[PDB]
RNA sequence: AAACUCACCAGGUCCAGACACAAUAAGGAUUGACAGAUUGAGAGCUCUUUCUUGAUUUUGUGGGUGGUGGUGCAUGGCCGUUC
């Protein structure tokens, strides 16, 4: 199935597979550069 | 509101007279729109500034992409 | 077939001045040995200076 | 250095002799 | 303005032999404007004329003898484009082909200082 | 013997413009040339030891702003101690910033070039390598033929060098036409090895390394009948006595085939 | 340890065609002692809008003169190094 796995068939010596476990949190002030979006307003639940 | 116009220091200090305007701020590329108020007193426009993606003690997954896949 | 071809004997007489180029550059400099002025340097020349010494 | 090597670990500025800590007891 | 007989013997044996320094400025644009705009010291005409449409306005200054106001003509139309600049550069083994004028502007001169100045002062007895 | 109005000018110059960044400049170091006397402009440029930018853009002190005659201005003397700085003050001999940005676009008035700030070249002492250098000068910015019979006319009447037959290898292909005054001062070149009983001398051997066969190889390019056609065997003792394997046969034709200029 | 140091970074432009001939080449090609617009995140630079210009040089181009690309390949002494 095409896009509902995590590794392809490289297992048959390879990879352990890197887990992107999406956990997304909201950024609310204004002005954002590639560094400071997730470390905004992290209510850590 | 104003437009946010641009200003991109980490020593300079803003004066509080200005109820009423907006200014984007420097935070190492963008600019952080600040509706200018007396809610700022001699502390640093370039303070607005947590530089990083952020530092992974508590989920390390950017950490697991160094890390050794092996033939 | 250069024949006059003006002024290729000359090439306007500035190449003999390379042998003898403290020769030639004696042809303007014996003109103007100038002493020193301060109302010849500019007109107003104490008006267009002090603009240095207070960065 | 002086010229009978690429040397570019260990550099000198210091002094103008140019001899490096590892080379007291080379050079 | 214009050149004389013993300034033919000056500009032909000269300056439209100086095929290398070609010291001329040359009407369909400026030369009317140079009498609108102010830099125009020398002018250097022509009488061929058939490329005049500005040079029947130039010869305000050709029929009209300030007297630096010298006025009689020669013939040869295209000598810039001809030989010197605004065209054939044909020289010592060059063969081009750019349309040129008519109408010299000379404003500087160079080490040929007052060998080309000779059209200043000697016409307007 | 000056006033303090104008010594008090030129002294603490080394506080402002060191660290050259932005704003608007002063304007007591650039009125020097504005200062009718120039005794006190061409020695007082700082010639050699400066900072920031220079060596590409933007000197032009007197090139085309003034006349051609006493700054005339480029290649010997009198910053030849900058002129061989970068190539031979660093173990790797190469190029930088200072070294980069504003002089070698002096050449608007190339008649401004010849005599006068820097020029006198092959008289007193010049090594192999600069006019090469500065054949990077006279192949990126424009070139006279006014000067190409006025540089060999004369460079050939002087002691012997690499870099004159470097400016020969740049400027005959200009191909513009031989004063008959000049065209011998290029051949006098390989003769004077025998002695018949023309009977020659002690100045045997010239040799040089690879812009010296590919710098004859510009007095050996195309022509047949513009020289003074006695001179062809003058130039025929390298086949005769220095013989040729790889590129001979296609040097000879100076003097053999193609119609001059 | 301060911006530089200091080997890296968030955004901009001063600047590349010489040598030949080919389009315009001196009616402005492209030059400069200057007056503004000038600002890209803070600059000197440019000359369309005073006028030096001075024959010279502008460009779609390729041999490559430009090895201020030498990493060099060893060759020639000379001394860290190996003895």
């Amino acid at each position: 199935e095409y896009d509902g796995l995590t590794t392809a068939r490289y297992d048959d010596h390879g990879f352990l597979p890197g887990r992107e476990q999406t956990s997304k949190k909201a950024a609310v002030p204004k002005g954002t550069s590639d560094y400071q979006a997730k470390w905004y307003l992290d209510d850590v639940i | 509101k104003p437009a946010p116009v641009r200003t991109h220091m980490r020593n300079m200090i803003i004066v509080p007279e200005m109820i009423g305007s907006v200014v984007g701020i420097y935070n190492g590329k963008a600019f952080n729109q600040v509706e200018i108020r007396p809610e700022m007193l001699g502390h640093y426009l370039g303070e607005f500034s947590i530089t990083y993606t952020p530092v992974r003690h508590g989920r390390a997954g950017a950490t697991t992409s160094r890390f050794i896949p092996l033939k | 077939t250069e024949t006059m071809t003006v002024l290729d004997d000359q090439y306007d007489q500035i190449i003999n001045g390379y042998e003898n180029y403290e020769e030639e550059l004696e042809e303007d400099e014996e003109q103007n040995y100038q002493p020193f002025d301060m109302s010849a340097e500019r007109s107003d020349f104490e008006s267009m200076l002090d603009d240095f010494l207070d960065n | 250095q002086c010229r009978v090597c690429s040397s570019h670990t260990g550099l000198i500025r210091k002094y103008g002799l140019n001899i490096c800590r590892q080379c007291f007891r080379e050079k | 303005q214009t050149a004389e007989v013993t300034i033919e013997d000056a500009l032909k044996v000269v300056l439209r032999t100086a095929l290398v320094h070609d010291g001329l400025a040359r009407g369909l644009r400026e030369s009317t404007k140079a009498l609108t705009r102010g830099e125009a010291l020398l002018v250097v005409l022509v009488s061929s004329v058939t490329e005049a449409n500005i040079i029947k306005l130039v010869e305000g200054l050709a029929n009209d003898p300030e007297n630096k106001v010298p006025l009689i003509k020669v013939a040869d139309a295209k000598q810039l484009g001809e030989w010197a600049g605004l065209g054939k550069i044909d020289r010592e083994g060059n063969a081009r082909k750019v349309v040129g004028a008519s109408v010299v502007v000379v404003k500087n001169w160079g080490a040929e200082t007052d060998e080309l100045s000779m059209i200043m002062e000697h016409f307007s007895q | 013997a000056l006033p303090e109005k104008v010594i008090k000018a030129y002294t603490t110059v080394g506080s402002i413009l060191k660290t050259w960044t932005h704003g608007k400049l002063p304007k007591l170091f650039k009125v020097i040339p504005s200062l009718r006397n120039w005794q006190d402009v061409i020695y007082v440029t700082n010639p050699e030891e400066w900072s920031p930018h220079v060596v590409y853009e933007a000197t032009k002190l007197f090139v085309s702003n003034l006349t051609a005659k006493e700054s005339q201005k480029f290649i010997n003397l009198i910053l030849l101690e900058r002129f061989r700085d970068n190539i031979e003050t660093s173990e790797d001999h190469s190029l930088n910033y200072h070294i980069y940005r504003a002089v070698k676009k002096s050449l608007y008035k190339p008649s401004a070039f010849f005599k006068g700030f820097l020029f006198p070249l092959v008289e007193t002492g010049c090594n192999v390598r600069e006019a090469t250098i500065a054949g990077s000068v006279l192949a990126k910015v424009s070139v006279p033929a006014l000067h190409s019979s006025a540089a060999l006319s004369y460079l050939l009447r002087l002691p012997f060098s690499p870099p004159t037959t470097v400016f020969i290898k740049i400027l005959l292909d200009k191909k513009y036409a031989l004063p008959y005054q000049t065209v011998d001062d290029c051949v006098y070149y390989f003769m004077r090895f025998r002695i018949l009983d023309g009977s020659n001398g002690e100045d045997a051997t010239r040799v040089l390394p690879v812009i010296w066969h590919k710098a004859f190889l510009t007095f050996a390019q195309r022509y047949k009948n513009d020289i003074t056609q006695d001179q062809r065997d003058f130039l025929l003792e390298t086949v005769r006595q220095r013989g040729h394997k790889d590129i001979g046969p296609e040097i000879r034709r100076e003097l053999l085939a193609g119609a001059s200029r």
